[PDB]
């Protein structure tokens, strides 16, 4: 059993009030059954698109979730992940500065 | 009902004699010839020993009924027009029936010169690995070449026994050089087996070509071997590869 | 030099619940997908059929449909044979495909993993356990090897079908395989030491050079992260530098890539 | 023509039920049906002076007044292939044969895979093979290249009923591709 690694990054340089794509790369997990939510100010984003699940040379699974988002001064964007290898769901926040 | 010979090669002008025999003790005996777009046409017939009646196409043929059992058809001066398949049949009036009982058939070939008679050269072409991989099947190819006249019989023999399953053969032969009056012939045949069956080295494949040429009665002056009625074969052993 | 990979993801939760999913890659580009909820393999590129005819592809797809149903039912039985020794949930992953080289050279493979550990391969004309595999796998292997029909199929797909297909695919999609996407960089920082970050995104292909510079001098403190993908089959890379306060002045981030044509991106820290 | 046989050629699938007809220009005393095999042998199927006759998968009827005779084939097999002759007895007790009906029983080729293969010889030329095509496939001709027509399956063949054509040439090296277009 392997615990997932979550990485949250934007596709284009983040410009407040300009449409962008937020990406959430989830890797190094096993079994493949995972649940990924993308949240804008704690609420689940509705038309979230997800890549086809694939695996690496080490046989661990990887998947990418992405959504259209518009960064602002007021809004907070996060990626929540549930996996058997974790007792409590892990949340990673998007920090434009990271 | 039997016929003798079953195949005959003659020269234009030669004296040919086709015989028929029946043991059923039938009164009537008939002589027919088969050609395309004509079916079978009656040449001569007989109602008993010592009697013979002209059929529909009797010109160029004579017939003798020496006894009840035998009825003969004679071609005193043979012509290429008489190159045909001759069928003989018997009819029994004493059994209140018009039913006739036909012989196996005799093929006759009238030629200008006997020096043009050629036996066939047989070759077996092993299946392509491309077919064996793709279809998981294997076709062998028998190819009879350079024989004259056009009639030949082709059969496949796997491990000494004749096979019919997976056999496909051409209906007629093809002229090797049609721009020639004395042109030799070619005929092919296929044998399809399961890929593994061919791939087995313990399986022996052999196609057999039965040529119908000259008799020991005919005279031969050429340096080449007499192109007599013979069997010419080509063989192949299955290979793993 | 390009690698073709068919990835299978089979899951068996219990005797009445199963799920199979597959993806196909040509290098770091996806050519096909096939989820459990779909009846046929889906092309993810306009060239995904390669140089195969519609009839050649129809026959190949049909053989994969039969394989998916057979695979599920065959593994569900092997468990009935293995238990109590093996129990649900069971994860099975297949990694097939052929590596491509210049000329006519090729090397095909079919690797199988049980519960994440590589246990079996298709070698020569049969399935065989690899070193380290557990002893209970000997019996299912003999059950799988009695299927001479499948061995002939896999032998045709690995030996002939895979190199032929990929060679057609590399010609059909060379415009996509040789695409050059210009990266876009930007700088940011996190907090008496700060951490400066240089984000590099949308570049294609993978080889990129990112360094924090101070003049013509490379900063050896540059920590270059992992390659993470963007949704449009382009890459994202970030390079960080840990600096003492006030020494951020004069720092720049230089980006080198094939698509820029010897004209590096140089971003100055202000 | 006193014995009119139609069609001259018939081509039916395996397991199909078909029938052959024989028409007469006058009132005939009897009828006799024959099957001529691919080996040239004539074998009597039926002899009738009246009524119907059934002999397994075959049936024959003779109507003197309606000037016809029929031959029915129930569930056609390879063994049914060959020329079917119809001969009636005319005034003057003369058996008259019709031109014939050549029969060809074809298997139902389900998944056609048209292909061309090059076969190497057993001794030390080369042959091309066009196989796994359908029934609605016509084989071409043409010049120092020889191409066979669709072959005729063995009447006793019980498996591997795949029709094919063969091509060869005097020329070497011969292009296997440019042979069947
Ligand atoms: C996708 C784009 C096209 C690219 C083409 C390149 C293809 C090359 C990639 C090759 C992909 C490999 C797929 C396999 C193909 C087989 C096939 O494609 O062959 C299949 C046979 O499937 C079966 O009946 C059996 C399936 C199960 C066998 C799988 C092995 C099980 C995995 C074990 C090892 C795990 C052991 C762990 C035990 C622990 C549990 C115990 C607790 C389907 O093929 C069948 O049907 C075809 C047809 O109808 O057209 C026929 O043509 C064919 O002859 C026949 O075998
Ligand atoms: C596919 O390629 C393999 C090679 O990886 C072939 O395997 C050899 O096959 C022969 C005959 O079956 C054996 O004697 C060898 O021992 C095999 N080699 C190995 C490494 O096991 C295989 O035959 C090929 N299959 C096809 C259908 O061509
Ligand atoms: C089988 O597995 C599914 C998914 O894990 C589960 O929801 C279902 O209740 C299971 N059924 C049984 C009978 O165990
Ligand atoms: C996968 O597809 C098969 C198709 O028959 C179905 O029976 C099975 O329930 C599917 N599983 C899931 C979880 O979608």
């Amino acid at each position: 059993q392997k615990t997932p690694q979550i990485q949250v990054y934007s596709r284009h340089p983040p410009e407040n009030g300009k449409p962008n794509i937020l990406n959430c790369y989830v890797t190094q997990f096993h079994p493949p059954h995972i649940e990924i939510q993308m949240l804008k100010n704690g609420k689940k984003i509705p038309k979230v698109e997800m890549s086809d699940m694939s695996f690496s040379k080490d046989w661990s699974f990887y998947i990418l979730a992405h959504t259209e988002f518009t960064p602002t001064e007021t809004d907070t964007y996060a990626c929540r992940v549930k996996h058997a290898s974790m007792a409590e769901p892990k949340t990673v926040y998007w920090d434009r500065d990271m | 009902v039997t016929q003798s010979p079953r195949n005959k090669v003659a020269v234009t002008g030669g004296k040919v004699t086709l015989s028929c025999n029946q043991t059923n003790n039938h009164n009537n005996m008939y002589w027919y010839r088969q050609d395309t777009g004509h079916g079978l046409r009656l040449i001569h017939y007989s109602y008993g020993a010592g009697s013979t009646e002209k059929g529909d196409i009797p010109d160029g043929y004579k017939a003798s009924r020496p006894s009840q059992e035998n009825f003969s058809l004679i071609l005193e001066l043979a012509t290429p027009s008489q190159t045909s398949v001759y069928f003989c049949a018997s009819g029994d009036p004493q059994g209140v029936s018009y039913e006739q009982y036909f012989g196996p058939g005799t093929r006759l070939t009238v030629l200008e010169d006997l020096k043009n008679v050629f036996p066939p050269e047989v070759a077996v072409f092993e299946p392509s690995e491309a077919e064996i991989s793709h279809t998981q099947k294997a076709t062998l190819v028998c190819l009879a070449t350079g024989f004259y006249p056009d009639h030949v019989e082709l059969s496949w023999w796997v491990n000494g026994k004749e096979v019919h399953s997976g056999v496909c053969t051409d209906p007629q032969p093809l002229k090797e050089q049609p721009a020639l009056n004395d042109s030799r012939y070619a005929l092919s045949s296929r044998l399809r087996v399961s890929a593994t069956f061919w791939q087995n080295p313990r399986n022996h494949f052999r196609c057999q070509v039965q040529f119908y040429g000259l008799s020991e009665n005919d005279e031969w002056t050429q340096d080449r071997a007499k192109p007599v009625t013979q069997i010419v074969s080509a063989e192949a052993w299955g290979r793993a590869d | 030099n390009y690698t073709f990979r068919c990835l299978q993801m089979s899951s068996f939760a219990n005797r009445s619940w199963s799920r199979t999913d597959s993806v196909v890659w040509l290098g770091d580009l996806q050519t096909h997908r096939w989820s459990n909820d779909s009846a046929t393999i889906s092309f993810t590129k306009p060239w995904s059929q390669g140089k195969l005819s519609n009839q050649q592809w129809e026959k190949l797809q049909h053989m994969f449909q039969v394989y998916r149903v057979s695979f599920t039912r065959d593994i569900q039985e092997l468990v009935k044979m293995m238990s109590p020794k093996e129990d649900y949930p069971i994860e099975i992953q297949l990694s097939a495909g052929c590596e491509m080289y210049p000329g006519n050279a090729s090397e095909s493979f079919l690797h199988v993993a049980f519960q994440g550990k590589y246990v079996v391969r298709f070698w020569g004309t049969s399935w065989q356990t690899v070193p380290g595999a557990p002893s209970w796998l000997d019996l299912p292997i003999k059950v799988l090897n009695a299927d001479q029909g499948t061995s002939a199929t896999v032998q045709m797909l690995l030996n002939d079908t895979c190199p032929l297909f990929v060679r057609g695919l590399l010609e059909a999609g060379k415009s996509d395989l040789e695409k050059q996407e210009k990266p876009v960089a930007w700088l940011s920082s996190v907090p008496g030491h700060r951490q400066l970050v240089c984000h590099v995104s949308g570049f294609y292909p993978k080889p990129v050079w990112v360094m924090w510079m101070r003049g013509d001098q490379e900063q050896q403190g540059t920590h270059r992260g992992d390659f993470l993908p963007n949704a449009d089959e382009t890459w994202y890379l970030q390079a960080t530098l840990d600096v003492e306060a006030g020494e951020e002045a004069g720092l720049a981030c230089r980006v080198k890539h094939s698509s820029l044509g010897g004209q590096d991106i140089i971003l100055y820290w202000g | 023509m006193p014995v009119e046989q139609n069609p001259p050629a018939l081509s039916l699938y395996e397991g199909a039920d078909s029938g052959l007809r024989c028409n007469f220009s006058t009132t005939m005393k009897s009828v006799q049906w024959f099957q001529q095999n691919h080996r040239g042998r004539l074998i009597t199927l039926f002899y009738l002076a009246q009524g119907t006759k059934e002999n397994g998968r075959l049936k024959s009827t003779f109507n003197s007044k309606e000037r016809y005779s029929t031959l029915h084939i129930k569930d056609a097999q390879l063994e049914d292939s060959g020329t079917y002759f119809c001969a009636a007895v005319n005034m003057g007790y003369k058996l008259t044969f019709g031109t014939g009906t050549s029969l060809l029983v074809d298997p139902n080729i389900q998944n056609p895979d048209p292909a061309v293969y090059q076969l190497r010889d057993s001794k030390s030329k080369s042959v091309c093979l066009f196989t796994d095509f359908d029934s609605q496939t016509n084989v071409s001709q043409s010049s120092d290249v020889y191409i066979t027509d669709k072959c005729v399956l063995d009447m006793r063949s019980m498996d591997f009923k795949s029709n094919s054509a063969v091509a060869w040439s005097n020329k070497s090296d011969f292009a296997c591709a440019n042979a069947f277009n």
